[PDB]
C-alpha cells in the first residue's frame, strides 16, 4: 500500500494509491527541507516549537499535493477527455492552496502558473514517452588506448586464461 | 533515387525550382494574352477574350 | 567566402596604429564596393569555402551588415573628436562585423550559433563602454541575460537535431521533420526574443536609449535580423508543429504590434520612440514568417533589408539633436526646422521610410507582407488596418512634433549641420530607393 | 550501390583529398598563438611590442613544433579510431546488418499543407 | 607560498598522497592517499601571519577527518557485505561512501564548510584548495554508480553555488561559491563520461590558475578594492578581466568550450533537464562575473590618486600574461585537440 | 576488485596490500574470479561472471554457512520453546575435541 | 557541382556520424570492445602476490 507508485494505473483508475504516492513525495521534500531549515535559519528550542516548525513545513506541502491530486482526478473523472489541461488545473489549484498557507492571493496564482507550467510538462512526458531522468546509454568510461595506458614497472607474471 | 542520397535530391530539387519558375512563366504569358485581349479587343471583349480567359 | 574575412582579419591592425579612424571607414566601404562585385548568387549555396558559403538572404544580410558598420564608423566621430579610446572601438566595431559575417555566411546551424552568440560581447562593451547614461548596466545586463536565458536551451534543441539527423548542414536538416513541442519551443524562442515580441521586447527599449549611437545602429540595424535569420533557417523541419502553435505567436505578435504602436503616441523620448518602433514593424515580419508562404518569407527578407536602413537613419537623426540640444527629450526637441532647415529633408525622407513610403523598399516589404497575413485569415483584416494605420499615426508624431512649431525656449548656441551628417543621412536612405531596381536581387531568395 | 553496408561507409577509398590549409592550419596557428602571446606579455609589462624579438621567434618555433608534433598525434589517433569502428563493425555482423536502400518512391510520407 | 622550501616539501608529498589516492585499486589504499594528502595539507592552509587561517586548517580538519571515517567505515562494511571492491548491485553503503566523498569534495548538501572556511585565506591556498584537493575525491565517485545521488548533488550545487554567491562581495567566498557551481558541471560530467570530466577539470584549473593570479600578485580581496586598483593603462584593465567572461561560458573566449563539451554530450546521452536545470542557473554565475566586471569595462573611474604606480611581480605576472592570452583566445586551438573523441 | 583511474607507478605498491592469493582456505576460488576479470573487464565481468562471484563471497564472507547454522539453531530453541524437545536431550551428542 | 560535392560530402559524414553513434550505443550496452566503455581490470598483483607465496614456501626453513 505504501509503495505504490502515481503512474502504476491510469487516470482515474484508483484515488488511494496516488493520493500516498503523491503525499509521500511531499513528506520526503518537507523533511528534507525541514532538517536544513530548524539547523539553520530560525533554530527553535524545545520539543515543542521543533515538531511545530517540522508540522508546518511539511503539512501545507501534504495539503499541495492532496489538493493537486484531487482536483487532477476531479478534472479527470469530470469528462471523458484524459489530457494536460487537467493537470493544468491541478497546478492552478496547488498553487491557490499554496497561496492560503502564504496568506497572499498574487503569491497562489503565481505559483499556480507554474506548477501548471509542470504538469503539463509531466503529462507532455507521460503522452510522449520519454523520461525526465533517464539512465544513460553512453557511459564513457575511458578514451582511447585504453590498454595501452598501463605504466606500471611491475612484470606481469603469465596469465592462467586463454582465447583458446 | 534512394532516401540516403542527396546528390539526387539537390538536383531533383534544382529542375523542380526550375520547373517551377517555367510554368510561373507559363501562367504570366497566359494572363499577359488575356490583357492584350482586353486592350486590342476594347468593346467586344466579352466574346473574343473567352477562350483565353 | 573568404576574401571578405581575410580583409576585416587583416583590416585589424589599423586600429594599433594613431591617426588612422578614419582609413579603417575607408577600407570598410571599398570592401562593401568589393562585395557589390561578388554577386554571382542563386539561392543555393554558392562559394563553399570549407564552412563559409553565401545564397541570397546571406548576400542580403552579409551587404547590409557592411553598409551599417561602414556607416557607423562614419555616424561616431564623438569619438574621435575627444579621446575616447578609438583603437578599442575600431578593434570592436571590426571584431563584431566579422562575427557579423562569419555568423550569415555559416553553411551550418552550429556555427551560426557559435558566432551568434559571440556577436553579443562586443555589444555589451559598446553599451557599457561608448554610452552616456547612468542606467547602461540596466542595459546590457537586460540584453545578455534575456538572449542568454532563452538561446542556452536552444543549444539542447541543436545536438538534440544533430543526433536525429548526424548532420549540421542546413540543407540536410531541410529533409527531415520533427514531431516534438520542445524540440520547437527551443529552436524557435530564442529567435522570438532576438527579433521583439510584444511580451519578451523589454530589452529593446531600455537597450536602444542608454546605449550609443553605434550601439543603435548594431541593435536595431543587423541584430533585430539574426532572429529572422535563424528562423528563416529553422522553420523549414519545424513546419507540422508551428502550423500547430503558430496562431499564439501571430495573434500576440499583431496585438502587440497595435498596442505598441499605441506606447508610441505616448513616448517623450526620440530614441525610445524609435526603439518601440523597431518592435511593431518586426511584429509585422514576425507575423508574416510563420505563415510559411512564399511572399511572406519573401516580404519579411525584404523588410527586415529595408528596416535595418531605416530605423539606423532614424537613431543616426536622433543623435544629431541629441549632441547639439542636450537631451533626448521630445519637448526639448522642437521647432529644428528653423534650426536645422537642411536637415529637416533627411528626418522626412528617413520618418516616411519607416512608414509605406512611394520609392522604399519598405513598401515593397510591407506589400508583400501583408498579402501573406490577409491570406492565413480574413480576421487579421481588422488588426492590419489598424497596425498600419497608427504606424503612421505615430510615425508622423516624432517628426511633427521634432520638426515643427515654436521653438524650445532657453536653449544654448550649438553647431550647425556638417556635411558628415548629411552624408551620413544619405546612405541610409539612398540604399532604400536604389534597390526597388534590381529589387529581384532583395526578394527572391528563394 | 544499392544496399547501405556499414562497412563500406568506413572503409576509406582514397578518394578524398585534404585541403590546403588542413596540414598547415595548426603550426601557423599556434605560431601567430606564440607571437600573440610574447605580444601580451610585452604589453603587460610596458615594454614595446616588438621589443625583445628572441621571445616572439622562440614562441612561434615552440608553437610551430607542438602544433605540428600534436597535428600528427591527432591524425594517428583518428586512424586508430578508424580501426576501432572498423574492427567493431566486422566483429559484430548481426547487430549492425546492411539494409536495403529504398527508393522515394517506396515511401509515402506527410506533406505538411500550408493553407 | 614559496617562502620555505619546506612549503615545496609539503607540496611534492600532498601531489604524492593525491596520486596515490587516485591509482589505488582497492578502497583502503585510497583512503591511505587520502591520509597522506591531508597531512601533507595541513601546515599549507597555516601560517602565522593570518591569525584566521589557523582556525580555517581546524575546519578543513574536522571537517576531512569526519569524512574519511565515514569513508573508512563503509567501505570496510561494503567489504564485509561482499568481500570484493565493487558491487553487483548498488545499496545504501555505496550511498554512504558517496555522500563521504561529497563531504571531502564539497557538493551543495555538505558544502558550507567550504566558503566559511575560505572567508579566511589567501589566493595561493585557495589555488590548491579549488584545484589540487577537488582531485582526490572526484577521481573515487567515478568507481560508483549509483545515479540519484549524482542527480540531487549536481541540482543542489547548481542552485545554491549560483545564488549564495550573490551577497558575498569577499572576492574569495564568491570564488569559492563559483567553484561550486562549477563542482556540479563536473559531477555532471562524470555521470556520462570519464574524459569530458577531464576536460571540464583540466580547463576550470586552467581558469583557476588565471584567475587566482590576478587576485594574487595584486592583493586584491574585495569587491571594492578592485576599483581602487591602479593600472597604467585602462584598456590592459578591461582586458586582463575577460577572463571572467571567459570562465563563465562565453561563445569567443575559452571556458565556453569545456561547458559546449558537457552540453554535447549529455544531449547525446538523452539527459535534458538537467541540462536546462543547470543552464538557467550558470546565469547567475555571469551575473556576479559581471558584477566584479564593473571594475573594468567601463573606461574611466573615480580612483584614488596617492597611488601612481602598478607594483607586480615578474615571473608570476610573467607566467599569467601567458595563460591570460589563452583564456581569450584559445578557441583558435580547437582544430588542434584530439582529446574530445 | 576497483579499476584506478590512472596506471601510474605508484599503484605498484597499494594493489598487492589485501588479497586472499597468500595462504588462504579459498583463495584459488579468487583468481578463478580475478582472471575471469581480466577477460571481460570489469563491467562484463558483473554479469558475464556471476556464477563465480558468488562462490568466492560464500567462502570467505560465509553467508549461507552461518544463516544455515543460525536457522538450525533457532528451530532447535522453538521446538524447546514449543515443548517438543526438552529435558537432557535438548542437545545432541557432542563431537569429540579433535574432531575438527 | 562544388555544392552537390559539398552535399555529398556533408552527407556521407552524416551517415558516418550516425553509424558511429550507434556502434558506440552497441559497445555501451554490451561493454564488449576494449576501446571504449571498458574498464580494464587486471589480476597482475594477485598474480605477484601468489608467484611470491609460492616463492617464500622454498624460503621456509632452518
Ligand atoms: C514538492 C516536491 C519537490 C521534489 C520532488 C522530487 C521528485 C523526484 O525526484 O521525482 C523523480 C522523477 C523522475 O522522473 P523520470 O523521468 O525518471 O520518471 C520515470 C519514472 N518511472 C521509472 C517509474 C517510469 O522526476 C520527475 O518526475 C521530475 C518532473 C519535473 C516536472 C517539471 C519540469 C519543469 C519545471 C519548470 C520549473
Ligand atoms: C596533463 C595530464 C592530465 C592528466 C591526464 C593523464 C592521462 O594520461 O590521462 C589519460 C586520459 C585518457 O583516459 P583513460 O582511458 O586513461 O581513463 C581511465 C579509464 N579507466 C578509469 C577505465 C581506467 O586522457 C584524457 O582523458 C585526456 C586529458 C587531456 C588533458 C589536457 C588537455 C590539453
Ligand atoms: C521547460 C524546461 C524543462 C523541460 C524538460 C523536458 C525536456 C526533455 O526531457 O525532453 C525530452 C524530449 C524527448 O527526447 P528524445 O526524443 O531524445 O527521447 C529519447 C527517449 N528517452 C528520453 C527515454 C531516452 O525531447 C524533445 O522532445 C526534444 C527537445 C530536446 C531538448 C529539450 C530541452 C529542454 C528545455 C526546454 C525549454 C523550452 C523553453 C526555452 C525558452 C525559455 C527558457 C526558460
Ligand atoms: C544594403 C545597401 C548596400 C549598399 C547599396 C548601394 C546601392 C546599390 C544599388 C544597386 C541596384 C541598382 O541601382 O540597380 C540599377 C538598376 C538595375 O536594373 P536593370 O537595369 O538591371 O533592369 C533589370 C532589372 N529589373 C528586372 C529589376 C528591372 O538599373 C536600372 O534600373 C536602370 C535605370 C535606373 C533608373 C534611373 C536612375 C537615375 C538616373
Ligand atoms: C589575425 C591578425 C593577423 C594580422 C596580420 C598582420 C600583423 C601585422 C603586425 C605588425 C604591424 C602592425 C601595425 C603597427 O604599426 O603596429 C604597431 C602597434 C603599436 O606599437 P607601439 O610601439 O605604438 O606600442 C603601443 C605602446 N604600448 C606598448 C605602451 C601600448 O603594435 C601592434 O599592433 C602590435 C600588435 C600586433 C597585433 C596584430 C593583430 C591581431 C590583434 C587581435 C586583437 C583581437
Ligand atoms: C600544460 C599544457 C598541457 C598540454 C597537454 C599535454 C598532454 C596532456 C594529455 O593528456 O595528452 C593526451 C591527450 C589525449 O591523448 P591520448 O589519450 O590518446 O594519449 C594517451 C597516451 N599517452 C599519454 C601515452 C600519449 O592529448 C591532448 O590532450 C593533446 C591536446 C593538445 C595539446 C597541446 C595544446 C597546446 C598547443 C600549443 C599552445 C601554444 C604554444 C605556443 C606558445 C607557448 C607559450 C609558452
Ligand atoms: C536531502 C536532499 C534532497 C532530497 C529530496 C527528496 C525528494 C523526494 C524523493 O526523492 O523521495 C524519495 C522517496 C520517494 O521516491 P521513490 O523512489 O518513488 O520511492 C520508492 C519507495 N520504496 O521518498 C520516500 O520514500 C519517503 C517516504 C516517507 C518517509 C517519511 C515517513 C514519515
Ligand atoms: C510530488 C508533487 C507534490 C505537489 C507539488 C505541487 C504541484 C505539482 C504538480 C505537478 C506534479 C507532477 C505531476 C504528478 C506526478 O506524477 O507527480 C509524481 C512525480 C514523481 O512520480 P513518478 O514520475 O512516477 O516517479 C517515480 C520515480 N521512482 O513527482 C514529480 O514529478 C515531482 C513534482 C514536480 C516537480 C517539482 C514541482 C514543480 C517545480
Ligand atoms: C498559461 C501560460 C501559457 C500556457 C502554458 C502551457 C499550458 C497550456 O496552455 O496547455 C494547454 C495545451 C495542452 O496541449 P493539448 O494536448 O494540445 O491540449 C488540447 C486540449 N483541447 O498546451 C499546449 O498545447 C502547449 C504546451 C506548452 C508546453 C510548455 C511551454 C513552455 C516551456 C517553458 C516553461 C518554462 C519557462
Ligand atoms: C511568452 C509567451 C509564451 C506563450 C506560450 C503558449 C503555449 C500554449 C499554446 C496553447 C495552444 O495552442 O493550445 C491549443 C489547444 C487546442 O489544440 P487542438 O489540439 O487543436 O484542440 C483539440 C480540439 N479537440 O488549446 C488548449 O489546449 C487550450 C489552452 C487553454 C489554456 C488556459 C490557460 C489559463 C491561464
Ligand atoms: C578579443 C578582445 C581583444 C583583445 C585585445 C585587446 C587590444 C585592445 C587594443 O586595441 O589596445 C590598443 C592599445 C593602445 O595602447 P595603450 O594600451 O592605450 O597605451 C597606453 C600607454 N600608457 O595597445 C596596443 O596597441 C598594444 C597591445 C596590442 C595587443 C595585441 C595582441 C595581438 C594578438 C595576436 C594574436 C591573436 C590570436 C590569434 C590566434
Amino acid at each position: 500500500l505504501l509503495r505504490s507508485k502515481y503512474y502504476d494505473h491510469p487516470d482515474g483508475e484508483d484515488a488511494f494509491g496516488k493520493i500516498v504516492a503523491t503525499n509521500k513525495y511531499a513528506v520526503s521534500a518537507g523533511v528534507a527541507w525541514s532538517m536544513f531549515d530548524v539547523l539553520t535559519l530560525s533554530k527553535p528550542q524545545g520539543y515543542l516549537p521543533t515538531l511545530g516548525r517540522f508540522a508546518y513545513n511539511t503539512g501545507p506541502l501534504m495539503g499541495m499535493a492532496t489538493a493537486f491530486t484531487l482536483t487532477t482526478l476531479v478534472a479527470t473523472n469530470a469528462r471523458g477527455k484524459d489530457d494536460k489541461i487537467n493537470y493544468l488545473i491541478g497546478g492552478f489549484a496547488a498553487g491557490g492552496v499554496f497561496g492560503a498557507w502564504k496568506h497572499n492571493h498574487v503569491a497562489g496564482l503565481c505559483a499556480g502558473l507554474f506548477l501548471g507550467i509542470a504538469g503539463v510538462i509531466k503529462k507532455m512526458s507521460i503522452e510522449q514517452g520519454w523520461e525526465f531522468f533517464p539512465n544513460t546509454p553512453i557511459k564513457q568510461y575511458g578514451g582511447l588506448n585504453i590498454a595501452g595506458n598501463d605504466w606500471t614497472i611491475m612484470a606481469d607474471p603469465p596469465k592462467n586464461w586463454t582465447t583458446e | 533515387c534512394y532516401t540516403d542520397d542527396a546528390v539526387c535530391r539537390f538536383e531533383a530539387d534544382q529542375q523542380f525550382r526550375r520547373d517551377r519558375m517555367v510554368d510561373n512563366e507559363i501562367v504570366n504569358i497566359l494572363r499577359q494574352r488575356f490583357e492584350d485581349c482586353t486592350l486590342y479587343e476594347a468593346p467586344d471583349h466579352m466574346v473574343k477574350c473567352r477562350p483565353l480567359m | 567566402m573568404l576574401k571578405i574575412i581575410f580583409f576585416l582579419l587583416f583590416l585589424i591592425p589599423f586600429c594599433f596604429i594613431n591617426n588612422m579612424y578614419w582609413m579603417v571607414q575607408i577600407m570598410m566601404f571599398f570592401i562593401s564596393f568589393i562585395f557589390l562585385l561578388m554577386n554571382n548568387f542563386m539561392n543555393y549555396w554558392s562559394e563553399i569555402s570549407y564552412f563559409l558559403g553565401c545564397d541570397m538572404l546571406s548576400y542580403g544580410l552579409i551587404l547590409l551588415s557592411l553598409w551599417i558598420c561602414s556607416l557607423m564608423l562614419l555616424a561616431s566621430e564623438m569619438i574621435n573628436k575627444h579621446n575616447n579610446y578609438k583603437n578599442l572601438f575600431l578593434l570592436n566595431i571590426i571584431i563584431l562585423l566579422l562575427l557579423l559575417i562569419l555568423t550569415f555566411s555559416s553553411m551550418s546551424l552550429f556555427m551560426f550559433y557559435l558566432f551568434f552568440e559571440s556577436s553579443l560581447i562586443p555589444t555589451l562593451f559598446l553599451i557599457l563602454g561608448w554610452g552616456y547614461q547612468p542606467e547602461r548596466l540596466q542595459a546590457g545586463l537586460y540584453l545578455l541575460f534575456y538572449t542568454l536565458l532563452v538561446s542556452l536551451p536552444m543549444l539542447i534543441g541543436i545536438f538534440y537535431v544533430m543526433n536525429k539527423i548526424g548532420s549540421m548542414n542546413f540543407y540536410l536538416m531541410n529533409n527531415f521533420m520533427f514531431n516534438y513541442d520542445l524540440l520547437y519551443f527551443c529552436l524557435l524562442c530564442a529567435f522570438l526574443v532576438k527579433m521583439p515580441m510584444f511580451l519578451v521586447h523589454l530589452w529593446l527599449p531600455k537597450a536602444h536609449v542608454e546605449a550609443p549611437v553605434s550601439g543603435s545602429m548594431i541593435l536595431a540595424g543587423i541584430m533585430l535580423k539574426l532572429g529572422g535569420y535563424g528562423m528563416l533557417r529553422v522553420i523549414s523541419f519545424l513546419q507540422l508543429m508551428n502550423l500547430k502553435y503558430s496562431f499564439v505567436w501571430i495573434s500576440i505578435s499583431l496585438v502587440g504590434g497595435v498596442l505598441v504602436s499605441l506606447v508610441c503616441l505616448r513616448q517623450t523620448d526620440l530614441k525610445a520612440l524609435i526603439a518601440y518602433s523597431s518592435v511593431a514593424h518586426m511584429g509585422i515580419v514576425l507575423s508574416g514568417l510563420l505563415t510559411m508562404t512564399y511572399w511572406g518569407l519573401c516580404g519579411s527578407y525584404t523588410l527586415m533589408i529595408a528596416h535595418g536602413l531605416c530605423s539606423s537613419g532614424l537613431f543616426c537623426l536622433a543623435n544629431v539633436s541629441y549632441e547639439r540640444l542636450g537631451s533626448r527629450s521630445m519637448l526639448i526637441n522642437k521647432g529644428l526646422l528653423n534650426f536645422m532647415p537642411s536637415m529637416t529633408l533627411w528626418w522626412f525622407l528617413l520618418s516616411s521610410a519607416n512608414m509605406a513610403a512611394p520609392p522604399t523598399l519598405n513598401l515593397l516589404g510591407e506589400i508583400s507582407l501583408l498579402n501573406s497575413i490577409v491570406s492565413w485569415s480574413w480576421i487579421s483584416m481588422i488588426l492590419l488596418s489598424f497596425l498600419s494605420f497608427f504606424s503612421a499615426a505615430y510615425t508622423l508624431y516624432l517628426y511633427s512634433f521634432s520638426q515643427h512649431g515654436k521653438l524650445f525656449s532657453g536653449v544654448y548656441s550649438f553647431s550647425s549641420g556638417k556635411i558628415r551628417e548629411y552624408l551620413l543621412m544619405l546612405l541610409h536612405w539612398l540604399p532604400l530607393n536604389l534597390l526597388i531596381l534590381k529589387s529581384e536581387s532583395f526578394m527572391l531568395w528563394l | 550501390s544499392a544496399v547501405n553496408d556499414p562497412l563500406e561507409l568506413l572503409t576509406n577509398k582514397g578518394t578524398h583529398e585534404p585541403s590546403f590549409l588542413s596540414p598547415i592550419w595548426n603550426p601557423i596557428a599556434c605560431g601567430v598563438a606564440g607571437v600573440g602571446a610574447a605580444i601580451f606579455i610585452n604589453w603587460g609589462f610596458r615594454k614595446p611590442v616588438f621589443s625583445g624579438i628572441q621571445k616572439h621567434i622562440a614562441f612561434g618555433a615552440i608553437g610551430v613544433g607542438a602544433g605540428a608534433y600534436f597535428d600528427q598525434k591527432r591524425n594517428e589517433y583518428l586512424a586508430k579510431r578508424d580501426a576501432v569502428l572498423r574492427h567493431y563493425i566486422e566483429l559484430h555482423p548481426d547487430d549492425f546488418p546492411v539494409k536495403e536502400r529504398k527508393t522515394y518512391g517506396q515511401v509515402l510520407e506527410s506533406w505538411v499543407p500550408v493553407r | 607560498m614559496f617562502n620555505n622550501s619546506s612549503k615545496i616539501l609539503f607540496i611534492t608529498i600532498m601531489i604524492i598522497g593525491t596520486l596515490i589516492t587516485v591509482t589505488s585499486n582497492s578502497w583502503l589504499g585510497a583512503w591511505m592517499g587520502l591520509e597522506i594528502n591531508l597531512l601533507s595539507f595541513i601546515p599549507l592552509l597555516s601560517d602565522n601571519n593570518n591569525l584566521m587561517s589557523t582556525e580555517a586548517s581546524l575546519k578543513y580538519f574536522l571537517t576531512q577527518v569526519l569524512a574519511s571515517t565515514v569513508l573508512l567505515f563503509s567501505s570496510i562494511l561494503l567489504m564485509l557485505k561482499n568481500n570484493m571492491n565493487n558491487e553487483i548491485n548498488e545499496s545504501f553503503t555505496s550511498m554512504i561512501i558517496m555522500s563521504a566523498l561529497l563531504l571531502k569534495s564539497g557538493a551543495a548538501p555538505f558544502h558550507f564548510w567550504f566558503p566559511n572556511m575560505m572567508e579566511g585565506l589567501t589566493w595561493m591556498n585557495a589555488l590548491m584548495l579549488m584545484t589540487w584537493q577537488k582531485i582526490a575525491p572526484l577521481m573515487l565517485i567515478s568507481y560508483l554508480n549509483i545515479k540519484y545521488l549524482l542527480l540531487i548533488s549536481v541540482i543542489l550545487s547548481v542552485i545554491i553555488g549560483a545564488i549564495g554567491g550573490l551577497n558575498q562581495t569577499s572576492l574569495r567566498k564568491l570564488m569559492a561559491f563559483s567553484s561550486i557551481n562549477h563542482l556540479g558541471w563536473m559531477l555532471s560530467s562524470l555521470m556520462i563520461s570519464e574524459s569530458i570530466w577531464l576536460i571540464y577539470f583540466f580547463f576550470y584549473s586552467f581558469l583557476s590558475f588565471v584567475l587566482t593570479f590576478m587576485f594574487n600578485i595584486f592583493k586584491l580581496f574585495h569587491l571594492n578594492q578592485l576599483f581602487s586598483w591602479f593600472v597604467n593603462s585602462k584598456i590592459l584593465k578591461f582586458t586582463l578581466f575577460m577572463n571572467f567572461l571567459s570562465l563563465g561560458g562565453l561563445p569567443p573566449f575559452l571556458g565556453f568550450l569545456p561547458k559546449w563539451l558537457v552540453i554535447q554530450q549529455l544531449t547525446l546521452c538523452n539527459q535534458y533537464f538537467m541540462l536546462t536545470l543547470m543552464m538557467m542557473s550558470t546565469l547567475i554565475t555571469l551575473f556576479f562575473y559581471l558584477r566584479i566586471c564593473y571594475s573594468a569595462f567601463m573606461m574611466n573611474y573615480f580612483e584614488n590618486n596617492w597611488i601612481m604606480k602598478m607594483n607586480m611581480n615578474s615571473i608570476n605576472y610573467n607566467m599569467y600574461m601567458i595563460m591570460t592570452f589563452f583564456s581569450i583566445f584559445g578557441l583558435f586551438l580547437i582544430s588542434l585537440f584530439y582529446f574530445m573523441f | 576488485s576497483l579499476t584506478p583511474f590512472l596506471r601510474l607507478p605508484l599503484t605498484d605498491l597499494t594493489g598487492c596490500l589485501i588479497n586472499h592469493q597468500t595462504y588462504d582456505k579459498c583463495g584459488k576460488f579468487e583468481m578463478k574470479m580475478m582472471e575471469c576479470f581480466e577477460a571481460y573487464g570489469l563491467e562484463r565481468g558483473k554479469r558475464e561472471c556471476a556464477d563465480l562471484i558468488s562462490d568466492f563471497q560464500e567462502c570467505v564472507g560465509m553467508q549461507k554457512q552461518l544463516m544455515r547454522f543460525h536457522a538450525m539453531r533457532n528451530e532447535r530453541y522453538k521446538q524447546w520453546l514449543k515443548g517438543e524437545r526438552k529435558g537432557q536431550e535438548f542437545f545432541a551428542d557432542p563431537p569429540r575435541v579433535d574432531a575438527y | 557541382e562544388k555544392s552537390l560535392h559539398y552535399l555529398y560530402e556533408e552527407n556521407e559524414k552524416a551517415q558516418i556520424r550516425l553509424l558511429e553513434d550507434e556502434v558506440r550505443r552497441k559497445m555501451s550496452e554490451r561493454n564488449d570492445y576494449q576501446a571504449y566503455y571498458y574498464r580494464p581490470s587486471v589480476a597482475k598483483y594477485h598474480r605477484i602476490s601468489k608467484e611470491a607465496a609460492d616463492e617464500l614456501e622454498a624460503l621456509r626453513g632452518d
